[PDB]
RNA sequence: CUGUCCCAACGUUGGGCCCGGUGAACUGUACAUUCCAGUGCGGAGUCUGGAGACACCCAGGGGGAAGCGAAGACCCUAUGGA
RNA sequence: UAGGGAAACGUGAUUCAACCUGGGGCCCAUGAAAAGACGAGCAUGAUGUCCGUACCGAGAACCGACACAGGUGUCCAUGGCGGCGAAAGCCAAGGCCUGUCGGGAGCAACCAACGUUAGGGAAUUCGGCAAGUUAGUCCCGUACCUUCGGAAGAAGGGAUGCC
RNA sequence: GUCGGGUGAGAACCCCGACGGCCUAAUGGAUAAGGGUUCCUCAGCACUGCUGAUCAGCUGAGGGUUAGCCGGUCCUAAGUC
RNA sequence: CGUGGAAGUCUGUUAGAGUUGGUGUCCUACAAUACCCUCUCGUGAUCUAUGUGUAGGGGUGAAAGGCCCAUCGAGUCCGGCA
RNA sequence: UAUGCCAGCUGGUGGAUUGCUCGGCUCAGGCGCUGAUGAAGGACGUGCCAAGCUGCGAUAAGCUGUGGGGAGC
């Protein structure tokens, strides 16, 4: 079975939304939904995902940036992993 | 040192075309070092980057044209280009005349100097082209 | 031209397969890349 | 207009694709058959005898 | 330091629509003949160039007054309009 | 009406000529400085006889190589094709 | 007391693309369909997944073996003067100096485009081939013939700027 | 195009300014088809570029395409399976 | 006299379509059909994009034996085949 | 003696010749079916760095068990 969280996605660009807008960039499986993203990063990292957007990358995969609330931050959710 | 990419971002912050973007001789090295956008927002307020401004086509000799061919002249048959029914519409020469004369009827109708059956007479003939203008029109009604 | 969902794996890959043998390739054979696609000289599927 | 080079310009139509079942670019997408496999035409794979020499 | 007329008459022999790259050939090529130095040696002040390409590239002027120096270890000039 | 002609002239621009750089091809049995005659399968730079002829290079316009290009479409033939 | 603008942060007008809505005429041509919407309200809350999204779009991103003078659809048809004009010519906005090798010789002969040629004026040539002449607008005027529609802008004559 | 100037081992053609021009249904703007990463940045010049190159649509490695309301998706057309 | 605004009507390098002459340029081309000037049509039997249908002794053909991917008095490929 | 001709000399250019063989060609014996329990083929993936190939399949150059093997990988 197929998993939906691969790697983060971590460029420049993958920086500046994390610190200007409380975003967190993965690269997940093209199979999957932004219900099953979202889903998925709540389970993992015990934080809360107010929207999903998606786009099917030139490699294949699929680059999805998940925003979180206010109460979780995407700099300090980082620093772990 | 190439400031083309820096020509390509200081044309669209100053929101002005790639050919007016002004960029200061002596400050080249400075201007090099200009990665970012707000490197070159920073650059404007310097003075170092500026736009120039746009020219218009000059109306002078124009408008000084405008009043002579108003008041009648330069429009002599060695300075006529098109045929006559190009300079002036028949057919909206005629809506011109002919609205003109039913306006003025109306007018006259509605004041008690013509009565129904004069109005008749005169509306028919107007739409029959008997008079040439509202000039001809009243040379007609005296008498 | 509109690429669906297939027509872009596939155009993926072919950019894939457009990178050089890496550096170390040479210094473990002890000392050339068959499938050298150009963007304007070849021509791709579809 | 002459039937050689000026006549290449209208060029810009899309007919044989990747196939599904096979994988050359024989599906014709206006067509939805396969000049290679045969895919769309035939429940059969298209192979034909005279692909190779009489007695070979 | 002097002040030299510089002729362009010359320019009339190569074809009219570039009578001015010519003509500023000439003003370079007089200088370094009059001061004895090198063509690469001669600086033009941008002032001789506004001064030829004034009535388009084609309709260059017949002359000009032009103002010079002369210095430096190599030998090299420096010249503009007056 | 006019440079079509009588009848050719001057001018204009891009070439053409010299310098840097770039840098192909057609063609090549061999020899080959030719010319006037002759001879030969009757249309010879190459045979015979004479004449002429110091070598190399630049530009040229193309007389010659029955110049280069194309296993004549004409014509006949084939127990040929359509 | 959004936004944007260094600032002022206008008011009126004519002609009016788009867009709206009518009237008219033509056909031995009569000018799609279906899904959906309307018919038939409102509050709060929630849900709205999936695929495309870079750049070129051409005298270098396409087709023509080429960074090919060829070919290839659409929208901008209202930028200024001009003039009948979406015409010419000139100029903005905008783009460019990449229809991408240069240097030198009053720069010859010769060739490509091309200008002006006295007198004659088609004698040139198969043939006025080539080039040329006329030329817009206004007024006067316009023959034979004619299927009465036309011929016809016949022809011919005059006019033409500026203040 | 020209004179200055910049970077550079190296500059006619890479870049700044000035002066000088070219394009006006296109040589500007937005796109369809088709192309397929050619977009962006950095590092380069053995290759490609009608000369040169420090530039590049070249070479190498990163980065880049985010939609309930723009397309698709749905509908049916000639017609096809 | 006017109003009206008809047309396989008219002029037109409007967009667009076509291609008469130069037998010009080119003719190892910019190009395996190009360049330029001229010339024609330009509200209609008009021009055009995309989608779709007709297939080889068969289509299509306002008929030229025209066109059916640089291939047509019978397309192309492979086989028969040496 | 310049342009140049013939032969050689040193050095190139070129890759013939000789030597070699991971490939071929032919013969002979053995063997011989697979698939809806989704084959054969294909596509896309799969490696620390992985472009081609080989293998493999989201458990991705590999996981389990028995035997062989053995100090290497
Ligand atoms: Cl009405
Ligand atoms: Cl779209
Ligand atoms: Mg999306
Ligand atoms: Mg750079
Ligand atoms: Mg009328
Ligand atoms: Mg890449
Ligand atoms: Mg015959
Ligand atoms: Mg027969
Ligand atoms: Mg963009
Ligand atoms: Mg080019
Ligand atoms: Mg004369
Ligand atoms: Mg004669
Ligand atoms: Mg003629
Ligand atoms: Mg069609
Ligand atoms: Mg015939
Ligand atoms: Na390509
Ligand atoms: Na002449
Ligand atoms: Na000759
Ligand atoms: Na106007
Ligand atoms: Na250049
Ligand atoms: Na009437
Ligand atoms: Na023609
Ligand atoms: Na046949
Ligand atoms: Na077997
Ligand atoms: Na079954
Ligand atoms: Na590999
Ligand atoms: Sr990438
Ligand atoms: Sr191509
Ligand atoms: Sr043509
Ligand atoms: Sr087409
Ligand atoms: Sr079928
Ligand atoms: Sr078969
Ligand atoms: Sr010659
Ligand atoms: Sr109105
Ligand atoms: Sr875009
Ligand atoms: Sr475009
Ligand atoms: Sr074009
Ligand atoms: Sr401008
Ligand atoms: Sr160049
Ligand atoms: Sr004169
Ligand atoms: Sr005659
Ligand atoms: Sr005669
Ligand atoms: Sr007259
Ligand atoms: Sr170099
Ligand atoms: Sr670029
Ligand atoms: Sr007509
Ligand atoms: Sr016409
Ligand atoms: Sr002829
Ligand atoms: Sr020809
Ligand atoms: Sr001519
Ligand atoms: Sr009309
Ligand atoms: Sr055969």
């Amino acid at each position: 079975s197929w998993d939906v969280i691969k790697h983060p996605h971590v460029t420049e660009k993958a920086m500046n939304d994390m610190d200007f807008q409380n975003k967190l960039q993965f690269a997940v499986d093209d199979r999957a939904s932004k219900g099953e993203v979202a889903d998925a990063v709540e389970e993992q990292y015990d934080v809360t995902v107010e929207q999903v957007n998606t786009q099917n990358t030139m490699d294949g995969e699929k680059k999805a940036v998940v925003r979180l609330s206010e109460d979780d931050d995407a700099q300090e959710v980082a620093s772990r992993i | 040192t190439d400031l083309s990419a820096q020509k390509r971002l200081a044309a669209d912050v100053l929101d002005v075309g790639k050919n007016r973007v002004w960029f200061n001789p002596e400050r080249q090295g400075d201007i090099a070092d200009a990665i970012t956008r707000e490197d070159v927002r920073e650059l404007v307020d310097e003075g170092a980057i500026q736009a120039k401004d746009k020219k218009g086509n000059s109306r002078g000799r124009a408008r000084e044209r405008q009043k002579k061919r108003a008041y009648g002249h330069q429009k002599g048959a060695g300075s006529r280009k098109g045929k006559a029914g190009a300079r002036q519409n028949s057919k909206e020469d005629w809506e011109s005349r002919i609205r003109a004369q039913r306006t003025k009827l109306r007018e006259l109708r509605d004041e008690g100097t013509l009565s129904s059956s004069q109005y008749r007479d005169l509306y028919d003939k107007a739409g029959g082209g008997e008079f040439d203008s509202v000039a001809d029109l009243e040379r007609y009604i005296d008498a | 031209g509109k690429k669906s969902k297939a027509t872009k794996k596939r155009l993926a890959k072919l950019d894939n397969q457009n990178s050089r043998v890496p550096a170390w390739v040479m210094l473990k054979t002890d000392r050339r890349n068959h499938k050298r696609r150009h963007w304007r000289r070849n021509d791709t599927d579809e | 207009t002459g039937a050689g080079t000026p006549s290449q310009g209208k060029k810009n139509t899309t007919t044989h694709t990747k196939c599904r079942r096979c994988g050359e670019k024989s599906y014709h997408t206006k067509k939805k058959v396969c000049s290679s496999c045969g895919f769309g035409k035939s429940a059969k794979r298209r192979d034909y005898e005279w692909q190779s020499k009489a007695g070979e | 330091e002097r002040v030299v007329t510089i002729p362009l008459r010359d320019a009339r022999a190569e074809p009219n629509h570039k009578r001015a790259d010519k003509a500023m050939i000439l003003i370079r090529e007089h200088l370094a003949k009059h001061f004895s130095v090198d063509e690469d040696a001669v600086r033009l002040d941008p002032s001789i160039n506004e001064a030829a390409w004034a009535r388009g590239r084609a309709n260059t002027p017949s002359k000009i007054r032009v103002r010079a120096a002369r210095f430096e270890e190599e030998g090299e000039a420096i010249v503009e309009a007056e």
